[PDB]
């Protein structure tokens, strides 16, 4: 109707880190994945289990 | 002349007591809780 925007909200500013018991190997994701059974996250940001 | 009266016959020997019994072995031990309970997943974040 008047060729103007609206409704704009802005994303994540901060990394928000991995918690602990929660890991993620892929990048560019949405959800923290829980590490597998036998394997251990020490601290929370952990790239891998 | 007829022989002198024989006489009587003699206590018997006193009887010999008995041991006493060693005691008995102590029951076997019980065998331990089956298995650890079923852990948590956990859960949550732990972050700052």
């Amino acid at each position: 109707a008047t060729l103007i925007p609206t409704g704009l909200v802005k994303g994540a500013q901060a990394p928000t880190p991995c918690g602990m018991g929660y890991f993620q190997s892929s990048a560019e994701t949405t959800t923290c994945t829980a590490c597998a059974v036998g394997t251990y996250a020490d601290q929370a940001g952990l790239a891998a289990c | 002349p007829p022989p002198t009266s024989p006489p009587p016959s003699p206590p018997p020997s006193p009887p010999p007591p008995r041991p006493p019994p060693p005691p008995p072995p102590p029951p076997s031990p019980p065998p331990p809780n089956r298995s650890p309970p079923p852990p948590p997943p956990a859960s949550s974040a732990i972050n700052p």
